[PDB]
Order: C-alpha cells, then sequence, then structure tokens
RNA sequence: CUCGUUAAGGAACUCGGCAAAAUGACCCCGUAACUUCGGGAGAAGGGGUGCUGACUUCGGUCAGCCGCAGUGAAUAGGCCC
RNA sequence: GUAGCGAAAUUCCUUGUCGGGUAAGUUCCGACCCGCACGAAAGGCGUAACGAUUUGGGCACUGUCUCAACGAGAGACUCGG
RNA sequence: CACCUCGAUGUCGGCUCGUCGCAUCCUGGGGCUGUAGUCGGUCCCAAGGGUUGGGCUGUUCGCCCAUUAAAGCGGCACGCGAGCUGGGUUCAGAACGUCGUGAGACAGUUCGGUCCCUAUCCGUCGCGGGCGUUGGAAAUUUGAGAGGAGCUGUCCUUAGUACGAGAGGACCGGGAUGGACUUACCGCUGGUGUACCAGUUGUUCUGCCAAGGGCAUUGCUGGGUAGCUAUGUAGGGAAGGGAUAAACGCUGAAAGCAUCUAAGUGUGAAGCCCACCUCAAGAUGAGAUUUCCCAUUUCUUUAAGAAAGUAAGACCCCUGAGAGAUGAUCAGGUAGAUAGGUUGGAAGUGGAAGGCUAGUGAUAGUUGGAGCGGACCAAUACUAAUCGGUCGAGGACUUAACC
C-alpha cells in the first residue's frame, strides 16, 4: 500500500528511538588493561584467562 | 521416568515368553459381562510389539472366515491369563504391515522349530 | 536438537565431514559460533571411535572422514604419507586415551568483517 | 470414520452386495460413525435373485471397520474391511445369516440377535 | 477445602483393581511447606502461602530467607497462595504431606501450558483453511475483519498471536493412588504443562 | 512459494475431478460395438521381469536363493460409455 | 416449406410431458412434436477415424474435501553491508 | 426524488470471519382453549446458546433426497474482491434462431476469454523498552473493571401409573449414555519425523576383493525416537443463590362488597447480578501484606539542592530450553550438572564387521535379540559457562491521641 500522508520530523525521530544500537561485554584485560568483549579472545595480547593463544 | 518405572515396576508381569513379532502365539483373553467371564482364545500372528516397560502393546492377526482381524493387548494385563506361543517364525523384520494386503498363502510365515 | 547452519542435509553434512577432516589435520581452526557448535560432538564422537580403534570403528569413521592426506611424516623421500584416518587412529586417541570426554574447547574471537559474523577457534586438549 | 458417500460391504444375506452410506445417524451434525452406529444408505450393488435391490434406500449397522473399536482394559480390535448389516426399523436384520465376524460393542447397543446369528463375536 | 502444588512428571498406564486401564499423569510433591498465613484484619483476606521447591541458597536472596525464616526451612522455588481453607488447621512451619489426599476422591488442577508460540488463527482458534485448489489463493488466513460502516474493526477479532504461556484449569477429575513414601500423586487423566512445570492440585469448587 | 508424507473415508470439494494423485519401459497372451474394411487398437483386460547353477543349439527351459517390493532408483499412456 | 430433422449450438412459455440414469439430476441420453423464431450447397439428414474441441456418466486414483497435521528448502524474522 | 459519488462506483453468487436486532425456528416460563391424555392451536415474556449434509442450476431463491430438538426472518455499502474465487455478467473471436437492403443488433441462446498494490496512520491480535506509582529492591496478592463458556437429544425409572369406554398414553422427580462445541495433553490408537535403523537399483569414488561414501525427489522402499499432533485420550458447560419479566398471587383500601396494589408482602424463566475459568493496580483513583538495604562522602545551602562512590538488588556478558520472530520468560554461571562430550541405559531398527561351517554358487547358519543408536533418562566438571564491569537508596510538607 501508499503512505497516503508524509510523516513529520517528530514521528520520523520518534520511531529511530530504539533504532539505536548498543554495544555491550566491554571489561578490561587482567593482563594488558586494555579493554575487551567479555569471553572474546583479547585482540591484542590474545591472552585469555591468562593463556596466549 | 526413573520414577515411573519405579511406580509401575509392580504392575509390570513376569508370565510373559519372550516372542517377537512373526511368531504365532494364542491369548486367553477373558471377556466379562458383569454376570459371567469367560476366557476365549485368540490365535494369531504377531504383526509388532511396540512401547516402553507398561506401555508395552502387541498386536495380533488372525483370517477368521476370510476377514483379516488384527486385534491389540496391553501386555500386563491381568485380563490375559496366558500367552502361549505355538511357533517360532523367521521375519526380517519388526512391523509385518505387509501382511494386511496380502492373504493366505503369500502371508505364511516360515517357521524355525528355534 | 540440532543445528541446521543455513545448508541442506547433505549440504550440511558434507560441511561438518570438511571441517572435521581439516580439523583433524590442522589440530586448531577458524569457524563461526554453530558450525563449531556442532563440529565440537561431531570431532568427539570420532575421536572416541579413534580410542576404540578396532577395525569396526575403523570403518565407521571411513564412512565419515574425506580421505584428505595430514602430512608427509617423511624419513626418506616421500614414503610415509599418511592420510587423517591414520592420524586418527595413530596419533589422537594415544593422545586422549585419559580423557572421559572434552577433547576440543571453542575460544570466541573477532567478529568477520563482511558479515559480522561471530568466529571462533576450535583447538584440541 | 465412516462418512457420507462412503462404500460398504454386506455382512447378511439380505440380497445386497455393496452399499453407500448416506447419512449417520444420532445427532444434527454427526459427520462420522463407527462401530454400533446406524446407517441410512442405498444399495448399489445387489443379489440378482435378492429381496432388497438395486436403489433401494434403507438403513442399515456398521458391524465391523478397519478403524476399529476400544475396549476399557486397552484392548483394541481392527479389521480389513468395511461392512455392514442392514436392519428395519426394530433393530432386527433384514436378511437370515451374517458373514464373517462381529465386534463385541453392538452388545451394549442391543443388537443382540445380530450377535446371536454371527459366527465369531470378537 | 485444600491443596497443594507439585512438579509435573510425565504420563503413564495404569490398571486399578480391575483390567480397566486408566491413563494417568504422575505428579510429584515433596512436601509443601506453610509460609505466612493471611488473614482479613492485616491482609483482607482469609489464606496461606505455601512453597514448594527449594532452591540453592546461592539463587535465593536476603528478603526471600528473611521471609522464608520464620517457618524455619530452607528458601523455596514456587510460591502460591491457597483460598478459602480452614486456618485453625494450618500453621506456619506446618509441612503439607501427600497423605492429605485420599485416592479417589474429585480434584482440580491449575497449570501454565505448554508454549506453542506465534502461531496462526488456525491452530490457535480453531478457523477453518480456505479451499487448496480452485484457484483459491487464500490457504492459512482469518478472513474478513468486519463490515465497513464501523470504519473499524471491532474487538475479539481473533488472529494470530503467541499460543500457549496460559493458565488452565481441569476439574472433576480424580486421584487415582497416593505414594507418601515417594511423594507423588497420580491423576486420571492429561493435564495442562509441560514436564517440570508447576501444578496446583485443590480439592474440586464443584463437588 | 516450491517440494514430500498421511490414519479412516474417498469427489462428499467444486461452476466444473481445477490441480495433484494414479497409469507409464520391454516380452507374451488377449482385445468389443462400429467401420469409408484402412482402421478402431498400444482398445480393453491380464500375467511376467531380480540373482545363481544346469539346459539348450542360444530364446525360450528346469531347479534353487533372497527380499514388503525385481523396467527395485530416473526417464516413458489413465481408461471406458 | 417438400424430403429429412425437431424443447435442437435453434423452444420464449420451459426446470415442457413421458422414460432411463441418481437416494435426490433446471444439466445429460432417448421418444413425443403447440417448430414463440428448423429446413435443404447462408446447404439438410447421417457418418468410421481424428480433436490440448464442448457436454454428461462410470472405474481406478488420490489432501480436492470431511478436518486438517507434520517435515524439508527460499523469503519473511535478528545481525552486518 | 436525483441530494453525494463519473480527475473511478467493483457487478451477482459462493468461500473465510463473523457481529447485531427481535417481528423467537428449538430449548426456557406462562395465560386461554372448541386444552380428556399424547400431539397441539393461539397469544404474552424471553435474543443465553444452537439453528445440518447432499443432487439440479453460475445462481439467491426454489424442488428433491435424508436427518434434525430445530433446520428462524432480516440488517451490517442486498457485510466482507488493498481477504479469496470469477461460475454469471453480450469487452474484443465465432456460431444458431429472429430482425434489418446492409454495416450490425437481441425481442433469445451457445463455446471461449489478463481480478494490479512491498500497509504510512487509525483499527485489531500479540510481545517489548522507557517512565511513573514520592527512599531503593525481591516476592505473594485483594480486586474495580473486562472477557470467555452458556446448547441439546435418546434411553431407563416413576409407570403402562394419571388420563381416557378403549386405542393409545403422561406431568413432577431421579438416573444412564450420546451428539455438536470447546480447554488441555500425547500414556494408549494412528500420522509426521530430510544428522535414527535396515533393505535395495544404477553409476562413480575410497588402488582392487570385502566393507563403505557421493548423486539420482530424503534415489526408492519398509519401519520409527523426541517434538508437533487429531481422527486419539481426559475433562467441561454441575448443583445453587439474589432480584426480576410475563403470569400466579396473600392481605387490603380507595368504592361498606369486590379487587394481586395504592401503601405492605411473596412465588416466579435457558434470560439479568453472582456462582465456573481466564486477564487485571498504567484501577495516574497507580491499592494491600511479608521480607531486605540502610540514613554515607564532598560541594553548595537553607536548596523536596548538585555529583560520586556504594548497601539490598538488578543488569550486561556467557552455557541453554520446559521458552522463543527479535526483545522477553525460565533454568544456570565452578558456592556448578546449564549445554556439549564420555560412560551407562531406554525406545527404535533388526541379527553388524571380521571369522568359521555348509553349499557348485547364489545364499543360509553360528560367533551374538548382535551391532548401530538425533533430540529420551541417570550419572560424570573432561570442554565451555573465565576475568570482570555498569546501574542502583539514603528518604518533602500540613494536620490529627504524644499522633
Ligand atoms: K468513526
Ligand atoms: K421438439
Ligand atoms: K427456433
Ligand atoms: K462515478
Ligand atoms: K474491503
Ligand atoms: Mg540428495
Ligand atoms: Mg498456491
Ligand atoms: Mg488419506
Ligand atoms: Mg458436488
Ligand atoms: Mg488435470
Ligand atoms: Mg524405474
Ligand atoms: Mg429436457
Ligand atoms: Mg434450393
Ligand atoms: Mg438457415
Ligand atoms: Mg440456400
Ligand atoms: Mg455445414
Ligand atoms: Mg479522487
Ligand atoms: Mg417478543
Ligand atoms: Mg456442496
Ligand atoms: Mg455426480
Ligand atoms: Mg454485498
Ligand atoms: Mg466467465
Ligand atoms: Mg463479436
Ligand atoms: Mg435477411
Ligand atoms: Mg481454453
Ligand atoms: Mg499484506
Ligand atoms: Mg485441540
Ligand atoms: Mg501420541
Ligand atoms: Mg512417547
Ligand atoms: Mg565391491
Ligand atoms: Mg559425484
Ligand atoms: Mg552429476
Ligand atoms: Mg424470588
Ligand atoms: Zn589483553
Amino acid at each position: 500500500a501508499v503512505p497516503a500522508r508524509r510523516t513529520s520530523k517528530a514521528k520520523k525521530a520518534k520511531r529511530r528511538t530504539h533504532y539505536k544500537l548498543t554495544i555491550k561485554g566491554l571489561n578490561a584485560c587482567s593482563n594488558c588493561g586494555e579493554m575487551k568483549k567479555s569471553h572474546h579472545v583479547c585482540p591484542a595480547c590474545g591472552h585469555y584467562d591468562g593463556k596466549d593463544v | 521416568n526413573p520414577l515411573i518405572q519405579e511406580l509401575t515396576q509392580e504392575q509390570l508381569r513376569t508370565d510373559i515368553p519372550a516372542f517377537r513379532p512373526g511368531d504365532t502365539v494364542r491369548v486367553h483373553a477373558k471377556v466379562v459381562e458383569g454376570t459371567r467371564e469367560r476366557i476365549q482364545l485368540f490365535e494369531g500372528v504377531v504383526i509388532k510389539r511396540r512401547g516402553a516397560g507398561i506401555s508395552e502393546t502387541y498386536t495380533v492377526r488372525k483370517v477368521s472366515n476370510g476377514v483379516g482381524v488384527e486385534r491389540t493387548f496391553p501386555l500386563h494385563t491381568p485380563r490375559v491369563a496366558q500367552i502361549e506361543v505355538v511357533r517360532y517364525g523367521k521375519v526380517r523384520r519388526a512391523k509385518l504391515y505387509y501382511l494386511r494386503a496380502l492373504h493366505g498363502k503369500a502371508a505364511r510365515i516360515k517357521e524355525i522349530r528355534r | 536438537s540440532y543445528r541446521k547452519l543455513g545448508r541442506t542435509s547433505s549440504q550440511r553434512k558434507a560441511m561438518l565431514r570438511d571441517i572435521t577432516t581439516d580439523l583433524i589435520i590442522n589440530e586448531r581452526i577458524v569457524t563461526t559460533e554453530a558450525r563449531a557448535k556442532e563440529v565440537r560432538s561431531t570431532v568427539e564422537k570420532m575421536i572416541t571411535l579413534g580410542k576404540r580403534g578396532d577395525l569396526h570403528a575403523r570403518r565407521q569413521a571411513a564412512t565419515f572422514v574425506r580421505n584428505e592426506v595430514a602430512s608427509v611424516r617423511e624419513e626418506d623421500e616421500s614414503i610415509v604419507v599418511e592420510s587423517a584416518l591414520q592420524k586418527l587412529f595413530n596419533d589422537l586417541g594415544p593422545r586422549f586415551a585419559e580423557r572421559q570426554g572434552g577433547y576440543t574447547r571453542i575460544l570466541k574471537t573477532e567478529p568477520r568483517r563482511g558479515d559480522a559474523a561471530p568466529m571462533v577457534v576450535i583447538e584440541f586438549v | 470414520m465412516i462418512q457420507q458417500e462412503s462404500r460398504l460391504r454386506v455382512a447378511d444375506n439380505s440380497g445386497a452386495r455393496e452399499i453407500l452410506t448416506i447419512k449417520v445417524l444420532g445427532g444434527s451434525g454427526r459427520k462420522t460413525a463407527n462401530i454400533g452406529d446406524v446407517i441410512v444408505a442405498t444399495v448399489k450393488q445387489a443379489t440378482p435373485g435378492g429381496v432388497v435391490k438395486k436403489g433401494e434406500v434403507v438403513k442399515a449397522v456398521i458391524v465391523r471397520t478397519k478403524s476399529g473399536a476400544r475396549r476399557a482394559d486397552g484392548s483394541y480390535i481392527k479389521f480389513d474391511e468395511n461392512a455392514a448389516v442392514i436392519i428395519r426399523d426394530d433393530k432386527s436384520p433384514r436378511g437370515t445369516r451374517i458373514f464373517g465376524p462381529v465386534a463385541r460393542e453392538l452388545r451394549e447397543n442391543n443388537f443382540m440377535k445380530i450377535v446371536s446369528l454371527a459366527p465369531e463375536v470378537l | 477445602t485444600k491443596g497443594i502444588l507439585g512438579k509435573k512428571v510425565g504420563m503413564t498406564q495404569i490398571f486399578t483393581e480391575s483390567g480397566e486401564l486408566i491413563p494417568v499423569t504422575v505428579v510429584e510433591a515433596t512436601p509443601n511447606v506453610v509460609l505466612q498465613v493471611k488473614t482479613v484484619e492485616t491482609d483482607g483476606y482469609e489464606a496461606i502461602q505455601v512453597g514448594y521447591q527449594d532452591k540453592r541458597e546461592v539463587l535465593s536472596n536476603k528478603p526471600a530467607k528473611g521471609h522464608v525464616a520464620k517457618a524455619n526451612t530452607a528458601p523455596k522455588r514456587f510460591i502460591k497462595e491457597f483460598k478459602n481453607v480452614e486456618l485453625g488447621e494450618y500453621e506456619v512451619g506446618k509441612e503439607i504431606k501427600v497423605d492429605v489426599f485420599q485416592a479417589g476422591d474429585v480434584v482440580d488442577v491449575t497449570g501454565t501450558t505448554k508454549g506453542k508460540g506465534f502461531q496462526g488463527a488456525i491452530k490457535r482458534h480453531g478457523q477453518s483453511r480456505g479451499p487448496m485448489s480452485h484457484g483459491s489463493r487464500y490457504h492459512r488466513r482469518p478472513g474478513s475483519m468486519g463490515p465497513v460502516a464501523p470504519n473499524r474493526v471491532f474487538k475479539n477479532k481473533r488472529l494470530a498471536g503467541r499460543m500457549g504461556g496460559d493458565r488452565v484449569t481441569i476439574q472433576n477429575l480424580e486421584v487415582v493412588k497416593v505414594d507418601v513414601e515417594r511423594n507423588v500423586i497420580l491423576i486420571k487423566g492429561n493435564i495442562p504443562g509441560a514436564k517440570k512445570s508447576l501444578i496446583t492440585i485443590k480439592s474440586a469448587v464443584k463437588a
């Protein structure tokens, strides 16, 4: 079907509320201190649970 | 399921022989009228056993008067007093559902003596 | 239940066989999440056969493995050509004779660029 | 699971040989029948020198079915054909001799003459 | 009245003083515990709060341990109230064994149904499929939404959505056997719920 | 949407058997009314088909074996009034 | 307006009447002929074979349907472009 | 009548979904009867639910068959084509009859003939996030209010009693069992079961035999686990109240009588409010109870002040299913059986490979209800749930017994 009416800037921006993305799981690596996703290998040092990989 | 087996162990039954599909068996099936209780012998070949423990059922096929009949019983009933195996037929199957389409000389099971 | 991986039955079977063979060869592999979570059980059920060692198990594993070439552990010229089957039954069963399971571990890694595919490293031991 | 336009064999000597269910009796929207359920039917094939003949509309009783019957004790009967017996307004039959076997479920529904005339009652 | 609450186990197939089968559902009723007693003069109504399944303390929390500590028991998982019962018979800390029931008595059974997910109107409400041949392009759909004149759709027009998760009673069932050694009830017939799901057993309201 | 199975029933669906299903190869037997005597006709309807040894005078044949099933899968008429 | 055909690809009245087929048949087949408004090279009557022709009946076959159920795959769905 | 619609108006019937009215088809109540009883006729009340399947026709209707307790009448754009069909509608072709000098037409008929749209808003069905509910949190809950369900036959008994000359044949009451409809569920019957098992054809591959892999609709065929499931299983609409409709009144006066009414009072329906089930405190009117954390630091200020670390607790993240479109819900995160694997089993398949014996060989038998074994069960920390982080209170004022 067809819109029949242009939406407003307001109604756009009110749809766009939950379109935002979140980034999560960041903690610090106990070895190098730089931040890594939890449960993920530190891409810099490669260590995970204190073991090189 | 462990609890299930523990509960149903007492109503399980032990007069049963270790019969199979393919083998001919007579069932001493007792029927109840409320005023009388009559045993009648239903003989037939076993097309299937299926189930586990107390959910085990088996079917028995017969050809009375040109009409193929097929009678399922639970294995562990008090209303089946005896299950007499009378031939040990040989088949390469467990479910003999091909017997429903056949009649007579083709529906014959090859006895083993064992 | 079990996963499907966007492939048909035959296609996923072939992909699992290829990945497991490659994994037995390389002792370490990069994959995605789901592929790894299935290849886990797969390779472990193959190494069970490796530990059992009988010819029955040998054939149950040849049913699955692709007959790739794991390594030319040569001594003189070209003699010792070794297949993945031979590797499974003469390097890895003897390796995990003592473990009661747990022949792999999974390590989550950087997501892939072109897809945001979550990537994973499987490794023996 | 016997329905309208469902064809049946005849299990008596009334004269009919094949039957077609017009309707099932009992209630308003009963779309299904089994043993002990009365039927209204035609006669699509009759014995030549028979009382009941081609085209006749007549009541009937289902006596054996593939989709068979069930007992309280889990014992189930099934058959390799769907057959019926022609009756009058009374539960008595038109013919005199029933063929093949018959289910026990009819004794509760008071088709006792058919149960008696049948050779084997399972 | 009375009642307990317990855990669904599964289905069985049982013979009852005769060859007559009875299909059966198994309810494991590890002895429920009274936790609180509510009255009109403090709470607005007569009732009794009950717990069934022990948690691990790491899974529980402080304000729940504090609520259990009066009865002097362990952190319970499922907690429910029973209404329209005698309060002089029941006390805090009382354990409600399965002996409370008698095999044969009539009973009512509440449970939360198996989640079927986002389902269509046909499976969710028994609506009929359209024809599948004769040029039909209308197969699995719910039909018209209503007339034209309202310029709107009336409510309780039945459509696709989540099937399952609802709370459902089954009335006029019957208790087949009790095992207090095992803390088990056998109930004639099917009852709502997945396995390892909570059930509330109560004496019948109708009876 | 494109496919695959289905209890019992079996066109009760429907404008209407639409669509799908079923038949489908080869060998042999057998084949109506009607007919412009050419046809109808691959009418219809049936049966057989795998493997292993003997046997032919090289295709028939006999015996045995296995399977629910032998053009074992794919490809091949639904028919009649 | 002859032969011949006739409720017809033609008949309104008309679901004509009768018979057959069906449990039930405004359709169909066969006869009747009050041919509203057949008719002889705008050809009439008949006709084997032929027809992705139109129509009706039957057997087999089946998810067409009773009354839906399950599975597979593409899309839909979440993420990235 | 031509007021709206010709810069679109889609035309009948059927299908899916229904909703409403009552001038009620059945069930329910009652009065009158030319109501003996059974059947009934008629009228008043009553719209809670139900109100069939087929043959013919494109058909609505209608006829017929056969049932039904009953086979209601109408409206909702003769309900519903951005939901379906497109049989019927003279779109274009062709033909019969008839008309026309004719091109063509129907006062008629016949065969065939493209039904476009990714849903913006409201609306509806479901699921979330945020905030609020005046300190923060975890649970259980009253329930305003809403919805759902509401049906009914047959048989037995009372009793061959009452009725009636007979024939035939009961109210009231108590039981039995069904129909359709519906809630749930899979232990039974069966279905499906595309990472289970076995058989089997062709070709090709693992060098060859043997054993196996691939492709051929999952190659085909025979079974079948979990899960999903109906045709299968269990249950349901039970009794009962309160007030009433129509009707029946009791007492009773206006009107010395009479009278159901005017006051007073009572029987009284499948209907109404309850009772049965479900949702429900966003019920901003935001409720109630139990339990837990506590009343810290600085700065600004008499500020219901600001930030800045925390308690109770929750979340992120991860393993997952009893859940599930994604969110969510639920179970768990080494204070461990959450999943995988391993070991045991179970179902299911049905007698593995390698051997050996027999046999001309096909093949059979034995080792051995073997071997295989997805999701089912129980154990087992071997692997993975590491490390960790984020958010989140310190509680205003007035008046009431000291409140
Ligand atoms: K409006
Ligand atoms: K005529
Ligand atoms: K004419
Ligand atoms: K217009
Ligand atoms: K519309
Ligand atoms: Mg394939
Ligand atoms: Mg389609
Ligand atoms: Mg079928
Ligand atoms: Mg029809
Ligand atoms: Mg076709
Ligand atoms: Mg073939
Ligand atoms: Mg005619
Ligand atoms: Mg002339
Ligand atoms: Mg002419
Ligand atoms: Mg001329
Ligand atoms: Mg001509
Ligand atoms: Mg416009
Ligand atoms: Mg009225
Ligand atoms: Mg119809
Ligand atoms: Mg017909
Ligand atoms: Mg309309
Ligand atoms: Mg048309
Ligand atoms: Mg034209
Ligand atoms: Mg002219
Ligand atoms: Mg055409
Ligand atoms: Mg749409
Ligand atoms: Mg259901
Ligand atoms: Mg089941
Ligand atoms: Mg099961
Ligand atoms: Mg070979
Ligand atoms: Mg290839
Ligand atoms: Mg190829
Ligand atoms: Mg009253
Ligand atoms: Zn690091």
